[PDB]
């Protein structure tokens, strides 16, 4: 969520990041109830006060809420103690933002991620764009390995496909300014712009970027003014399902049925509607492809159509659980690298070695009543020391 | 005792020739100018370098050997000629060695030139490690040959590797260059079916597997089980290994060295197993009387972690004392001559416990004067001096 992007931050990104224009306000909505109103009070004092009046500021009924909020705004660093007054920078920023100093966009956004998608899966017929490739590719939901052949799908790509169009978006976003940290972007010039959507170079290849996804839309061949579509800021159902596992689909667009073939054996197409089978063949495929029960189900949930939202639960519990346990049918092997000792004498002296390899990060595996501990070749030299110096103890 | 000594200082050298031992402050050429200390250990030594000389060439054949010295002494002591023949009663070095070869065809020359001419004891350090790719049994044995009273090993050395499968004796070729010997190990099927272990000697045992790590079969080794050397052992085990071969060897040198070797480990299923030692006859008496000491240490060691009583005071209300009541030790019978050995060791030990204050605690103490009061000699047929005098100590 945000709010974990903007917790993984330090102090001197952070008050850069607190520009003037956006970003003290986007931050405050954050502010989930109570803290709105704490930074609204203390928004006037150039007096700090003492932490005591904060702690007994809030009954003894909820007081989570107050410990809760009190954490997350002083990891935001909004004040500090100065022994609680505001950050002045932040305080100014405040000030000056309270009172101080569209339906073919939503379509062309609708289309360009539909676009991306159909790119994103399998399809001969895709918009052809080498940056967008290879920043997916770098995204870690794509894996080409031979720039001639186009890139495959890995298996994080198909659990990033079936996650809805909202998470999905935000996730992308999220490993975009990830990645643009990593190639050099800045990180809080092309932030700020996010926040200050939802009310340079790098600047206009960003937004650049952000018109290939479809966000924002110049519709004035490439001017300085944007229009940002809905999903910038930031519908009813169409598969039907049957008792004897048969999806009955109202779709005509081809990102639907490659999605419901990804984990259904498809048998008539009709112009309207199309007809699937959620067989074994089809569920483990993809759950051998990566995907697990839960983002099937929820699929399958959110695009429901109206005529079963009626029965509760909607989705049938023979076919949940048909799915779940053609799931879990599936118990698979691992790989890690590791070195055994052996004849390790006196008990007592062997509980100390563990907590040896536990904080350095090499434990893999330990067993008290063999004495039997895996290290990895990566830190051998660093626990194989320390046992000498235990013998040298003696 | 000659580890020890040669260890201490230099070394015992029999048959000296002519200063041949230059590493002690008095001259071998002569019985009046050795120390004492030198003359024990001169005669300890030559009876274990004749021990030896039996083990390469078997005990019949050695008897004929000295039946063969004592019949030329015999036909020699009967004469009367001056000396013509009357010095066949004194036995020499190189007359012994020519009567052991007339005998047996094998001469002992290295066996000789090792432990007699050359005045050095030697050090084996031993630690292994089990692959269970290969199913082999990979030992490390290094000498320490650079010590004072040291030397180099160069002969083959026995090696007793008891598995779940039985008891295997393995001979190991140790060259100056040698430090891995791989000896191959066997199946672990008499854990797959619970069946009985065999042992050293025909009989098996029930043994409780719970202990032994699941990969290897090996329950002990032994390096050097029939003192075939002049040496000085430190094998490293692991506590279960130690505590296998003190419960179900039949070897009492081995559960000598196995109670020595528990010292080191003072974990609760040591204490089990010397306590199990305790508790049973049929183990033989001595190796009960190191158990107590033993059983001594270790509990003195894992203070403020002892649940119970005292060590050994339950076990010796149970052995030695009445069963109704616990505090009145029983009156003397000394006519067991295990028991009382047991029973005048036990407090002895038993008096060697010390609290979390470093003292002495007044249970013990006051166990040790009850059973000096309810004393009572009157009804045995033996005396009563040494046990008495053991409660002094």
């Amino acid at each position: 969520n945000l709010q974990e992007f903007l917790g993984g931050l330090s102090p001197g990104v952070l008050d850069r990041l607190y520009g003037h224009p956006a970003t003290c306000l986007a931050v405050f909505r954050e502010l989930p109830s109570l803290a709105k109103n704490w930074v609204m009070r203390m928004l006037f004092l150039e007096q700090p006060l003492p932490q005591a009046a904060v702690a007994l500021w809030v009954k003894k009924e909820f007081s989570k809420a107050q410990e809760e909020s009190t954490g997350l705004l002083s990891g935001l660093r909004i004040w500090h103690t100065q022994l609680l007054i505001l950050n002045p920078i932040f305080r100014q920023n405040l000030r000056i933002a309270l009172l101080g100093g569209v339906p073919s966009l939503d379509k062309y956004a609708e289309e360009r991620w539909e676009v991306v998608l159909h790119f994103m899966v399998g399809s001969p017929s895709a918009a052809v764009s080498q940056d967008l490739a290879q920043l997916l590719s770098q995204a870690g939901l794509m894996k080409s390995t031979e720039p001639g052949e186009p890139p495959c799908i890995t298996s994080a790509g198909f659990q990033f496909l079936l996650l809805d169009t909202p998470a999905q978006l935000w996730y992308f976003m999220l490993q975009y300014l990830q990645t643009a940290q990593s190639r050099g972007m800045d990180l809080v010039e092309i932030l700020s712009f996010l926040f200050q959507l939802s009310f340079s170079d790098s600047l206009l290849n960003f937004l650049q970027h952000l018109r290939e996804f479809g966000l924002v839309f110049q519709r004035k061949r490439k001017s300085r003014r944007y229009y940002p579509t809905r999903l910038a800021i930031n519908q009813p159902g169409f598969i039907v399902v049957e008792t004897n596992y048969r999806l009955y689909a109202y779709t005509e667009s081809e990102l639907q049925i490659a999605l419901i073939a990804l984990f259904s054996e498809m048998l008539y197409r009709f112009p309207n509607m199309v007809v699937a089978q959620v067989t074994r063949e089809s569920v483990q495929q993809a759950i051998a492809s990566g995907i697990t029960a839960q983002q099937i189900i929820h699929f399958l949930r959110t695009r429901a159509h109206p005529v079963m939202l009626k029965q509760t639960p909607v989705l049938p519990p023979t076919i949940t659980d048909q799915i779940r346990l053609w799931e879990l049918e599936r118990d698979r092997l691992r790989f890690t690298e590791g070195v055994l000792y052996n004849q390790f004498l006196s008990q007592v002296d062997f509980e100390l070695l563990l907590a040896h390899a536990r904080e350095l990060g090499v434990l893999v595996f330990e067993n008290s009543a063999k004495r039997l501990m895996v290290v990895t070749p990566a830190g051998h030299s660093d626990v194989k020391r320390f046992w000498k110096r235990q013998k040298h103890s003696s | 005792k000659i580890v020890a000594y040669e260890l201490k200082t230099g070394g015992v050298l029999l048959h000296p020739i002519f200063n041949p031992a230059s590493h002690l402050h008095f001259s071998i050429k002569h019985p009046h100018t050795l120390s004492w200390e030198y003359y024990s250990m001169f005669q300890c030594k030559a009876h274990l370098v004749m021990r030896l000389i039996e083990n390469r060439i078997s005990m019949e054949f050695m008897l004929q050997v000295f039946n063969k010295l004592l019949s030329l002494a015999s036909t020699a002591s009967s004469q009367k000629f001056q000396s013509h023949m009357w010095s066949q009663m004194l036995v020499s070095t190189s007359g012994f060695l020519k009567s052991i070869s007339n005998v047996s065809g094998k001469d002992i020359q290295p066996l000789i030139k090792q432990w007699v001419d050359q005045s050095g004891v030697v050090k084996f350090y031993g630690s292994f490690a089990f692959n269970r790719k290969r199913n082999v049994l990979e030992l490390e044995i290094k000498q320490d040959y650079t010590s004072p009273g040291t030397q180099k090993y160069v002969g083959p050395l026995k090696v007793t590797v008891q598995e779940l499968d039985g008891s295997f004796n393995h001979t190991l070729q140790i060259e100056e260059n040698s430090l891995k010997h791989d000896i191959p190990c066997h199946s672990k099927s008499r854990r797959n079916k619970k069946k009985k272990i065999p042992l050293m000697n025909g009989e098996e045992v029930d043994m409780d597997l719970s202990a032994m790590d699941a990969d290897s079969p090996l329950l002990w080794i032994r390096i050097d089980p029939d003192m075939s050397v002049l040496r000085k052992v430190e094998f490293e085990q692991a506590d279960f290994m130690w505590q296998y071969q003190l419960r179900y060897e039949r070897d009492v040198v081995a559960q000598q060295e196995s109670i020595l070797a528990l010292e080191k480990f003072p974990t609760p299923a040591s204490r089990l197993a010397l306590t199990d030692i305790l508790e049973q006859e049929q183990c033989f008496y001595r190796v009960r009387m190191s158990a107590c000491f033993c059983l001594a240490k270790i509990a003195n060691s894992m203070v403020s972690t002892w649940t119970g009583p005292p060590a050994m005071k339950s076990l010796f209300t149970r052995m030695f004392c009445c069963k109704s009541c616990p505090n009145i030790v029983k009156t003397n019978n000394f006519m067991s001559f295990q028991s009382y050995f047991l029973q005048k060791t036990m407090p002895v030990a038993m008096a060697l416990l010390r609290d979390v204050h470093n003292l002495c605690p007044k249970e013990v103490l006051t166990f040790i004067l009850d059973l000096i009061k309810y004393n009572d000699n009157r009804k045995n047929k033996f005396s009563d001096n040494y046990y008495r005098a053991e409660m002094i100590d």
